[PDB]
């Protein structure tokens, strides 16, 4: 047994906390119970030994960048998140989230994560993005940004499907290990 | 489905899974046990077509191990080991939470329609047993109001606080990171202000005309948050005992918001403390 | 050999399903396939077992096993047999298109196969040699339930059909088959068999 810090940020327009809570609950897709409190945690092994793990559910509102860095120190791994279907999310992460994280924490294994994987290939979502001239940005460019940081990994998933989500957390835990 | 074996056709079972299998891990291992491994998506209700159809169908998910009754233990301040052992074993009741939107789904207030149709299960035999699984011997469901679900959620939150305080109370060489977990998450219902939500949703007289007779539940909320407040106090105190240099800013925010909500319950909520 | 060949190729399918069945047996017994550029201490060999249910693919980064397949939980025991778009061969493999660190040399031109799934995930794998490369392409295409793209497969097809028809011609020794089939002697319209049935 042992505990692992795991900070997670990302804008509030993507509902990453839904991802976290669905994972922790081991709930059915689309059947999570939204709690009232943040900063989730669990205790599973990815390999060999069971370990505690704590997910610092952090609100992505930019103002709170005076409080969130106080959470940063001695964090084993951080998880940077976005929406695969929000170009604004990309601009924020490449422009604000990623740079400030690299600044505050220049020494920590990092994994980028996509979101709404189904909506990336959802015809209606992508046609809305085109009619609104937003880009249904695909994997290779997120991969390019991951190479830009050289993040130890990047994965993309969908909440309503949890596809690779369990895996996402598996590499997340093994990042410490 | 119909293609199941006789003892399997349109049957429900509960499996004493491994210690730390995730839902789909065990699910996939079971799929290995079987061909025609098509999984359902209406996880709670069955399929009448498949109540007669061939081409075996299945749906699997985690369920809640209902607490045993610790015999002759109902009041003693027994240490944790007893509790954790009975939290696992000699179990026969198994409930499954059932989310539901009942009423009007206002965007800012997901608590406006949370009605839990808590589905419980009784099986023949007590886990663990001579089989790592058993059929349900009897199913039952429930219905839970936002008032209610609020009640259980908050009180279980409080007792979780109590449990962490106690486990880090008997033991010293123990990471404070879980303390950060809790104290953070509770200190700011940041995504949704739970306490404020309860105030607006039930403490308001719009609700006490919505539930005049069921106002005796908002007083339940009041007494329960009142019992919560000192528990928060011991949480704060133990945090101070394990306070660190990253934690003093965190700690002071905890403390400020904590006595803030202290006065909020005492006068703004008007409740009486202990 | 005109009606002979008519009959021989006309009774095709039994050998076809036989060969395909053997191919499924082969995929099930499987072996350790090859990864991409597994040089700086990477398990180039890794078993890939098809289920006897023929629905899950017990594959993943298993060790440099000389024994080949070991029956256990691979890294990913599932490749969805139904949704596999195809497998790209040769240059159509995007890993063959890779010109960076995972640049596969021209000496594995025929060993390159990428199994298509999720429309963004590929299985850029390498065969130990061409014959089993074609064998596994044949096996997945049997999962696809289509024609077989192994030279050895057509070899076995033709040779076994040849022996089968060759053993067929035993009862017809010292006889000729008219290329126009012999005229069917007229069946009297009455089916009132004077001698009893059975």
């Amino acid at each position: 047994m042992q505990a692992i810090k795991c900070v997670v940020v990302g804008d509030g327009a993507v509902a990453k906390t839904c991802l976290l809570i669905s994972y922790t609950t081991n709930a059915f897709p689309g059947e999570y119970i939204p709690t009232v409190f943040d900063n989730y945690s669990a205790n599973v092994m990815v390999d060999g030994k069971p370990v505690n793990l704590g997910l610092w559910d952090t609100a992505g509102q930019e103002d709170y960048d005076r409080l969130r860095p106080l959470s940063y120190p001695q964090t084993d791994v951080f998880l940077i998140c976005f929406s695969l279907v929000s170009p604004a999310s990309f601009e924020n992460v490449r422009a604000k989230w990623y740079p400030e994280v690299r600044h505050h924490c220049p020494n920590t294994p990092i994994i980028l994560v996509g979101t709404k994987l189904d909506l990336r290939d959802d015809k209606d979502t992508i046609e809305k993005l085109k009619e609104k001239k937003l880009t249904p940005i695909t994997y290779p460019q997120g991969l390019a940004m991951a190479k830009e940081i050289g993040a130890v990994k990047y994965l993309e998933c969908s909440a309503l499907t949890q596809r690779g989500l369990k895996t996402v957390f598996d590499e997340a835990i093994r990042a410490v290990l | 489905g119909q293609g199941f074996p006789s003892f399997l056709r349109n049957k429900i079972f509960i499996y004493r899974g491994k210690e730390y299998e995730r839902r789909e891990d065990f699910s996939l291992r079971l799929l290995t046990q079987f061909p025609n491994a098509e999984k359902m998506t209406s996880t709670t209700p069955p399929g009448e077509d498949i109540k007669s159809s061939p081409k075996q169908y299945m749906q699997c998910f985690t369920v809640k191990p209902v607490m045993s009754l610790p015999p002759s233990y109902k009041d003693k301040p027994v240490p944790e080991q007893i509790l954790n052992y009975y939290r696992a074993n000699e179990v026969q009741q198994f409930r499954y939470s059932r989310p539901f939107r009942k009423g009007e789904k206002d965007p800012d207030n997901e608590f406006a329609t949370m009605w839990i149709e808590r589905t419980t299960y009784t099986t023949a035999y007590t886990f663990p047993g001579i089989l790592k699984w058993f059929e349900v011997k009897q199913i039952s469901t429930e219905e839970i109001s936002p008032l209610e679900n609020a009640i259980e959620t908050m009180e279980l939150t409080n007792e979780r606080i109590s449990n962490c305080v106690q486990q880090h109370a008997w033991d010293r060489s123990l990471s404070v990171h879980p303390l950060s977990m809790l104290l953070s998450g509770i200190v700011d219902p940041a995504v949704m202000g739970g306490f404020s939500n309860y105030e607006k949703a039930f403490f308001t007289e719009k609700y006490l005309q919505e539930h005049p007779e069921d106002q005796e539940k908002v007083e339940l909320l009041k007494r329960l948050i009142a019992l919560q407040m000192p528990l928060l106090t011991e949480g704060i105190r133990i945090h101070g005992e394990k306070l660190t240099e990253q934690l003093k800013p965190l700690h002071e925010r905890l403390s400020s918001c904590f006595r803030e909500l202290k006065e909020k319950v005492e006068k703004h909520y008007g409740v009486i403390t202990l | 050999s005109r009606p002979i060949l008519e009959l021989k190729e006309k009774i095709q399918p039994e050998i076809l399903e036989l060969i395909k069945q053997q191919r499924l047996n082969r995929l099930v017994e499987g072996t350790c396939f090859r990864k991409l550029n597994a040089r700086r201490r990477q398990d180039k060999f890794w078993y890939c077992r098809l289920s006897p249910n023929h629905k899950v693919l017990h594959y993943g980064d298993l060790e440099e096993s000389p024994q080949g397949e070991v029956p256990h939980d691979s890294l990913q025991d599932k490749l969805p047999v139904a949704d596999i778009k195809a497998v790209v061969t040769g240059k159509d493999c995007p890993h063959m298109k890779e010109k960076g660190a995972l640049k596969q040399n021209k000496e594995v031109l025929e060993l390159a196969f990428s199994i298509l799934y999720d429309s963004n995930c590929q299985l850029n794998f390498i065969a130990p040699d061409k014959h089993e490369y074609c064998i596994w392409t044949d096996g997945l295409n049997a999962l696809l339930g289509k024609d077989m793209m192994s030279d050895l497969t057509r070899n076995d097809l033709d040779t076994l059909l040849s022996m089968e028809i060759k053993l067929r011609l035993l009862d017809l020794e010292n006889i000729q088959i008219p290329d126009a089939p012999p005229p069917i002697p007229k069946e009297p319209s009455n089916y009132d068999f004077v001698y009893d049935c059975n």
